[PDB]
RNA sequence: AAGCGAAUGAUUAGAGGUUCCGGGGUCACCUUGACCUAUUCUCAAACUUUAAAUAUGUAAGAAGUCCUUGUUAC
RNA sequence: GAAAUCUCCAGUAGAACAAAAGGGUAAAAGCCCCCUUGAUUUUGAUUUUCAGUGUGAAUACAAACCAUGAAAGUGUGGCC
RNA sequence: GGUUGCGGCCAUAUCUACCAGAAAGCACCGUUUCCCGUCCGAUCAACUGUAGUUAAGCUGGUAAGAGCCUGACCGAGUAGUGUAGUGGGUGACCAUACGCGAAACUCAGGUGCUGCAAUCU
């Protein structure tokens, strides 16, 4: 309909999560680094609550966020896992979507430290061109209606190329 | 979603241009505010604004009416001083500043005295009160909502109008060639990016790297066969053009306002009058009250 | 016991008004002041520095010092028998100019011009103003208003 | 033992009996408060203008 | 009324019996909701009613009360 | 004083919207609570969009107004 | 998992700003980061309490000397 | 009349939904050698106006639209209130006389105006 109305892998953010801090988060640290080839940011505890064993500000996490051709080809080497099967759910009403895995540290062969299984949060986040206009400092705006992805915008493009299917089981 | 009736009565708007996001209050209020004692004395104003395609340098006083602009220049405009290519590029901003320094002094006839920077060397450099003459016209940079980045295009107007002659007070910490780790100028790579010797450079190692991007960017200067060695010599000869005549020969403009006006009137959708609202409400009703 | 801070009781009058919080815009930054003006104080809650106490609220004062961001008002304040002259250091946020003196500019040259073509023709002038007069006399005709009125209603509950 | 703890009964007759009264206006009120690089300047202009009205007049 | 004037012994001070010219518990005299019921601009509610006004978006005056526009 | 189908805080009553929010009740059940929506009765010294009366500040000129132009290190 | 991190949407402040309450504050006065010592020197003037005494607290300048910023500017302790 | 830069007043300018937009401008938009900033040229920087697109931003229009603004012998001279009486009433309170005088409500209309400079079938 409009070049400029088409759907793009904006983003691609890559997360896990432990319990405790140390050498779990160095390795969280590395598998992130073998893979998106960049340094992942660590996370602080917003508040403590004494049942998950976590404290404030001990940096219990870590995340990095990939964009342009390396978040595709991430994204079909985490979604061959998958077999390109999704749900209904984990489709966000705002057009995104994301899944998760475990150990897939079979591929991307490093020195290869297997001691100790990785899950591992895909979260991938859909625009159009003109996402500028909420981002920049200047003259900031709201995209119009028409132009922003919706769940069903984005289950029609995953149904489309990367040959997917959802709400299946 | 569920805009409440209460949060819209309670809701207190913003000022437009912070709504349009274009003027930092905050910033302008400091920019404008004069001492008081100075009752009537105009606080003047470098705005250096950046758009895509174009950049406007103006000289602005403020009025409880609005502004007012004591000169302009733009970026545009150095088509008919040599440079018709990079137009807002670093270099392009300098020449801008240059022009309006030039323009304004030329306006206040203040161009004799305070004839700046004549050669062009990138050393740091303010506009000098001469012995018992008149003091240099007094300008503030004003660069709005921009970041503050040390080789931003808008010091480099900033460079430009000081060389100009204007009196700007500025420190040296944001132009190309300061290092933070060791706190000092460049002034030779400053110098070099004054006359274009980023982009020439970048044009020139292009080249041998891989010439179809050569070719897709900087297609105009293989239009007009314009070297990268010629592009130190287009800004020096136009920096001379503009010490020539900065005199601003607006343009002859065709098509008078009055038609300008008679044409793009056509292309504007008329509000509708109360007795037609009532119309086109009765036939919504009537057509819905039709029985089907 | 007791309290009598600086800004004691001020809890609606250095309020904002509704929907008026925010920046001060750029119109009372903009005003010139000059000594003998005459100004009006009302502090700004928003600007906490070079505020009037709460006794200068609603004062009309006359500027008799002008510096960077401030004015120097003379205020004369009741002291139980007498008045004495106050002087305040209010920055501009919490002055305006008071219309009363610019509209009184404003007969003092029509004063003058009056004068000026009086001075042609027509000695005494009236320059003068005058209080509101009694009506002169009148003729009201019934011509399409015929009187035609009716007499104080009974009692209805209403409820 | 107990007593009346305050009042401004009978406050404004006895201000009122002697005539509540302004400052007194004058022709060149104090300098006191202007501020001080006017203040010094302005003893300039005034020497200043003390000379010509002298050399003007004699 | 007589239900009325046998609470007003429980109670301190004067008291009175007033027949109201509403209908029931609403704002509207006797005719005026008579000539708002038999044209449709008064809906049955939960223990009372809504109202039709000329104000707001047509779409809502007419998915409510879909009696009117007849 | 007014207001509460305006914010805050109180407060009566039902309507509509069918939600892994401990409704037992099929394994989609008039016999359920909340939450949201449009309504409804009643309130506030330490609530409020509004907002009086009375009281209160300033001005109503020669120490003024207009014109020309002398001083200054501001 | 209702409460760990990650992403987007709405969000007039319903948060936060050491401490009571009230006022103020949204490209900030809140959060994070960089740099710093103006929480300094010397006098006077002023506001509040008021006798127009003191004490406290505060305001606007002046002569220095500095901090920060590209700059206007701001800063003579703590948003009031 | 459109548009841009800088504004003044700061909703008649805001919010929601939906349709339009010639030219120019603005915009989205192409790239990462350079100066700079990132976990990430997303933001910020720089470079080419080149590869493209009015899709969005933006502007305007529609809405018995919400909100907002203005008026009304709308409610209402009502509520309240200054002054007075050896007025009424056991009181609570109320009436009257000379003055001032609301808010809610109900209709009605309206939905930015404007300054400086530049530019545009
Ligand atoms: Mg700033
Ligand atoms: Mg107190
Ligand atoms: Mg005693
Ligand atoms: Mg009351
Ligand atoms: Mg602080
Ligand atoms: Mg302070
Ligand atoms: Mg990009
Ligand atoms: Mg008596």
């Amino acid at each position: 309909q409009n070049p400029m109305r088409d759907l793009k892998i904006e983003k691609l953010v890559l997360n896990i999560s432990v319990g405790e801090s140390g050498d779990r988060l160095t390795r969280a640290s590395k598998v992130l680094e073998q893979l998106s080839g960049q340094t992942p940011v660590q996370s602080k505890a917003r508040y403590t609550v004494r049942t998950f064993g976590i404290r404030r500000n001990e940096k219990i996490a870590v995340h990095v966020t990939v964009r342009g051709p390396k978040a595709e080809e991430i994204l079909e080497r985490g979604l061959k896992v998958k077999e390109y099967q999704l749900r209904d759910r984990n489709f966000s009403a705002t057009g995104n979507f994301g899944f998760g895995i475990d150990e897939h540290i079979d591929l991307g062969i490093k020195y290869d430290p297997s001691i100790g299984i990785f899950g591992m949060d895909f979260y991938v986040v859909m625009n159009r061109p003109g996402a500028r206009v909420t981002r920049r400092k200047r003259c900031k705006g709201t995209v119009g209606n028409s132009h922003k992805t919706t769940k069903e915008d984005t289950v029609s493009w995953f149904k489309q190329k990367y040959d997917a299917d959802v709400l299946d089981k | 979603d569920a805009k409440s009736s209460a949060y819209s009565s309670r809701f207190q708007t913003p000022f437009r241009r912070r709504r349009e996001g274009k003027t930092d209050y905050y910033q302008r209020k400091r920019l404008v505010t004069q001492h008081k004692a100075k009752y009537n004395t105009p606080k003047y104003r470098l705005v250096v604004r950046f758009t895509n395609k174009d950049i406007i340098c103006q000289i602005i006083s403020s009025t409880i009416t609005g502004d007012v602009v004591l000169a302009a220049a733009y970026s545009h405009e150095l088509p008919r001083y040599g440079i018709t290519h990079g137009l807002t590029n670093w270099a392009a901003a300098y020449a801008t500043g240059l022009l309006i320094a030039r323009r304004t002094l030329q306006k206040l006839g203040l161009d004799e005295t305070y004839k700046g920077v004549e050669e062009v060397e990138g050393e740091y450099e303010l506009t000098e009160a001469v012995e018992d003459g008149p003091r240099p016209f007094k300008v503030f940079l004003d660069i709005g909502l921009q970041r503050t980045t040390t080789g931003a295009r808008v010091f480099g107007a900033l460079k430009g109008a000081s060389d100009g002659g204007l009196y700007v007070p500025h420190s040296e910490n944001r132009f190309p060639g300061w290092d933070f780790e060791t706190e000092e100028i460049d002034p030779e790579l400053l110098r070099s990016y004054i006359f274009g010797g980023h982009v020439s450079q970048y044009m020139e190692e292009l080249a041998d790297d891989d010439e179809e991007r050569f070719s897709e960017l900087f297609k105009g200067y293989l239009a007009d066969d314009i070297d990268a060695d010629s592009l130190e010599d287009i800004y020096t000869s136009a920096h001379e053009a503009i010490r020539a005549d900065p005199a601003f020969k607006p343009t002859e403009k065709k098509f008078t306002k009055e038609q300008y006006a008679a044409e793009s009137k056509k292309y504007r959708q008329t509000k509708l009058s109360k007795e037609e609202r009532a119309a086109r409400v009765a036939a919504k009703i009537a057509a819905l009250a039709g029985q089907q | 016991g007791k309290s009598h801070g600086y800004r004691s009781r001020t809890r609606y009058m250095f309020q904002r008004d509704f929907r008026k919080h925010g920046a001060v815009h750029l119109s009372t930054y903009l005003k010139v002041y000059k000594v003998g003006d005459i100004v009006d104080i009302k502090a700004n809650g928003s600007i906490q520095k070079g505020m009037p106490h709460k006794f200068y609220q609603g004062k009309t004062g006359v500027v008799y010092n002008v510096t960077k961001s401030s004015v120097g008002v003379i205020i004369n304040k009741m002291v139980g028998n007498r008045y004495l002259e106050k002087r305040l250091n209010l920055r501009v946020e919490h002055i305006k100019h008071s219309k009363c003196r610019q509209e009184f500019l404003e007969r003092v040259k029509a004063n003058a011009a009056k004068r000026a073509e009086a001075k042609a023709q027509g000695v005494a002038v009236q320059l003068k103003r005058q209080p509101a007069q009694p009506r002169e006399s009148r003729i009201v005709s019934t011509e399409g208003n015929v009187p035609q009125t009716l007499a104080p209603v009974p009692y209805e509950t209403f409820i | 033992a107990k007593s009346k703890n305050h009042t401004a009964h009978n406050q404004t007759r006895k201000a009122h009996r002697n005539g509540i009264k302004k400052p007194k206006t004058y022709k060149y009120p104090s300098l006191k408060g202007v501020d001080p690089k006017f203040r010094r300047n302005h003893k300039h202009a005034l020497h200043g203008t003390a000379k010509a009205l002298a050399a003007a007049k004699k | 009324v007589e239900g009325l004037r046998r609470a007003r012994y429980k109670f301190p001070g004067q008291q009175k019996i007033i027949l109201s010219k509403k209908w029931g518990f609403t704002n509207l005299d006797r005719p005026e909701y008579l000539k708002k019921r038999e044209a449709g601009e008064v809906k049955d509610d939960g223990a009372f009613v809504k109202f039709l006004s000329k104000k707001g978006s047509l779409e809502n005056n007419i998915r409510e009360f879909p009696e009117y526009f007849a």
